[PDB]
């Protein structure tokens, strides 16, 4: 279950992030989905980071999701 | 364990630049520009679906809020139900 | 000739034009004859600028006399405008079709001089050999052997010349002489035609692209050809297949479309077999899947898809996952596969790995040392594949530990434990898992 | 303009040559079937 | 603008007289066919 439920999660993950690109940025989507894994030290400046670029595309109204797992 | 114990997920435009950075591609905001020097940073693939009407789309994108959320729980439950059991981390009973 | 509808086809014959040069002038310079050289541009002057009719012998006579680069081009240009010309042309196929010779002169013209006077040559012969008469197996061959109309067609730079070309052959592959003309030539024609298609899944281009995808359509028509091709060009078919959702043309659809079922035709030999080939290594399925799901312009194209669809859904009918890892380690490539991550695949099929004196094992070992030996370069594909062949080894390590000592003689925990100075973070987690799954906790 | 309906009558040249591709495969079967009764 | 639309359709028109030939084909094919046992009767 540890595997299959993760995979379903990720599924849903991917789902819904592409419901989202195509929500905000119209349809075709044609965004560049990309998964960043931040270190544990720096998630918050990460964070930030992401935030600030994210403001050209003006929560953010960039798609943006935040996974701990 | 793994490289980092946590994920972001992004889904910006592809012809949208930057703001902290602008005229930044896409190496240069996984750089330092626009992260703080992740590893594991790459684009997800995620597959082509049926678009449907922009309402469907909302209910859609609702759906799978709830889902993920639900799934989300789950997943913690399931988490710690495996860390409940010292079997867990061994190659016991294949 | 058809093949001059193309806009590279008519700039050429217009550049080849624009160096033609008078025959009054040859036949002052004494390079040709006086009668024959006045009916040539009283041709050239009904045409482009009174018809000569049967004196277009004596003309193609002079001009094969006649070796002057300048008055090849002309005669050339004249030629193609007769064709061109709806009254002009009929005299010239019918000389053409009662004496071989002025076909056979024809084609030594071809591929010949300046490159529109080559392409001006060859579109001439080309649509002397339209003609049903006038078509001979011999004749095919002989402009197949011409190296210069080869590496004109090859020539990724002269893109003009290139799709004239490409549009010529086509149009010829009608013939089924021409045809297994094109499947005796097609150890040099297909590289050109799997490069052209590469550089289109990377206007002129969309003619090329369109003419070279009617060619590979005409050849697959024929059961044995296309059943050869397949086998010599399964990288080619994969990228079309790619490339057939990549392209955004209804055309180009239908007729990559065309093709790939051609090639996955149930008269083809071992049709079954290639499908099922098709659909494990070049993940043909999905891309079927999203296309169905797709719209497209052309009801052809869309029965071609749905015909592409059920033969993928009944070759996947009887897939499995253990027989996708197996696909993916003999094409020593690996992405993280949803078998590489599912706890299911790699708990069912674990016991299949050690069988047949743990091969599976020996070849993931053998995999694992190859990418040792190639992580040098660091490459971002290069370290995904070693992360996955790291994960898989671990697990065929922790389920069913038998298997370690067969590794440990292979010398596979000796390159999983030197690949623990490797820079990747990804692949420095991966070697200490292995390591911990060794012996470690 | 024009350039569509050119585009057209090509594409529709490809699925005429298509049909009598399968027009000529067709025939043979059929004839060789029943060439191997008739023989 | 208008007449490239209905040279398409004249055009598909012809393709689908070109598809309804194959039966035609099979059809000669038959007599062809005919032919080849008439010749063997011959020969018998």
């Amino acid at each position: 279950a540890y595997v299959d439920v993760f995979i379903n999660w990720f599924h849903i993950k991917a789902l819904r992030v592409y419901v989202e690109s195509v929500l905000r940025y119209g349809l075709p989507p044609h965004f560049n989905i990309k998964i960043i894994a931040v270190p544990p030290k720096n998630l918050s400046k990460c964070k930030s980071e992401l935030i600030d670029a994210f403001g050209f595309l003006g929560y953010e109204p960039f798609v943006m999701y935040i996974i701990n797992l | 364990l793994y490289t980092a114990n946590d994920f972001i997920l992004i889904s910006l435009p592809q012809n949208a630049q930057p703001v902290t950075a602008p005229g930044s591609k896409t190496d240069s905001w996984f750089n330092e520009t626009l992260i703080g020097g992740r590893a594991f940073v790459s684009d997800f693939k995620i597959p082509e679906f049926k678009i449907g009407s922009l309402d469907t789309l909302i209910v859609e994108s609702e759906e799978l809020s709830k889902v993920d959320n639900q799934i989300g729980a789950s997943i913690g439950k399931i988490i710690e139900i495996l860390q409940g059991l010292n079997e867990t981390s061994t190659n016991a009973y294949r | 000739k058809i093949l001059m509808d193309s806009t590279h086809f008519n700039e050429i014959r217009s550049i080849i034009r624009s160096r033609s040069v008078a025959w009054d002038a040859l036949a002052r310079s004494e390079e040709l004859s006086e009668i024959d050289a006045s009916t040539a541009k009283a041709l050239e002057s009904i045409l482009v600028k009174k018809v000569n009719g049967k004196t277009l012998i004596p003309l193609i006579h002079l001009l094969s006399t006649s070796d002057n680069e300048d008055c090849k081009k002309s005669v050339q240009n004249l030629i193609a405008e007769l064709l061109s010309s709806d009254k002009y042309g009929d005299d010239t196929v019918k000389f053409f079709q009662e004496d071989p010779k002025q076909l056979e002169q024809l084609f030594d013209v071809s591929l010949k001089g300046d490159f529109q006077t080559v392409l001006i040559s060859g579109f001439n012969v080309v649509s002397l050999l339209v003609q049903n008469g006038l078509h001979n197996v011999k004749l095919v061959e002989k402009l197949l052997k011409n190296n210069n109309l080869i590496n004109i067609l090859q020539n990724i730079e002269q893109m003009d010349t290139c799709y004239v070309c490409i549009r010529l052959l086509q149009e010829l592959a009608v013939i089924p002489e021409y045809r297994d003309v094109i499947w005796l030539h097609e150890k040099k024609f297909m590289p050109t035609l799997f490069k052209i298609l590469q550089r289109a899944t990377d206007h002129l281009g969309i003619q090329l692209q369109y003419h070279s995808l009617l060619l590979i359509w005409l050849l697959t028509f024929n059961p044995v050809f296309a059943n050869e091709l397949v086998q010599k060009y399964l990288s080619d078919f994969l990228d079309l297949l790619k490339l057939v959702k990549i392209t955004i043309k209804e055309k180009v659809s239908r007729l990559c479309i065309s093709i790939i079922l051609q090639c996955c035709s149930t008269r083809v030999k071992q049709h079954k077999k290639v499908i099922k080939q098709l659909l494990l290594l070049g993940n043909a399925l999905p891309t079927v899947q999203s296309l169905s799901e797709r719209k497209y312009s052309d009801e052809e194209l869309r029965q071609d898809i749905s015909n592409l669809k059920e033969i993928l859904e009944n070759e996947y009918q009887e897939l499995t996952s253990f027989d996708e890892y197996v696909a993916e380690l003999d094409s020593k490539l690996l992405c993280w596969s949803p078998p590489h991550v599912d706890n299911g695949f790699w708990s069912d099929n674990i016991d299949e790995f050690k069988k047949d004196n743990y091969k599976i094992f020996r070849q993931l070992i053998e995999l694992l040392q190859a990418k040792v030996r190639n992580g040098d370069v660091n490459a971002k594909q290069e370290k995904i594949i070693i992360q996955v062949a790291l994960n898989d080894i671990t697990h065929v390590v922790e389920l069913l530990p038998e298997s370690i000592d067969v590794l440990d003689k292979t010398g596979g925990k000796a390159d999983i434990m030197e690949l623990l100075n490797h820079s990747d973070s990804r692949v420095k987690y991966e070697a200490l898992k292995a390591t911990q799954a060794i012996i470690g906790y | 303009q024009a350039f569509i309906r050119k585009e057209a009558e090509e594409k529709a040249k490809e699925i005429q040559l298509k049909a009598d591709q399968e027009y000529e495969i067709e025939k043979t079967n059929i004839v060789r079937n029943e060439t191997n009764n008739i023989d | 603008e208008k007449e490239a639309h209905e040279i398409v359709s004249k055009a598909r028109k012809y393709r689908q007289d070109k598809l309804k030939q194959a039966k035609t084909d099979a059809a000669k094919e038959i007599d062809s066919y005919k032919i080849q046992k008439d010749k063997e009767l011959k020969e018998f």
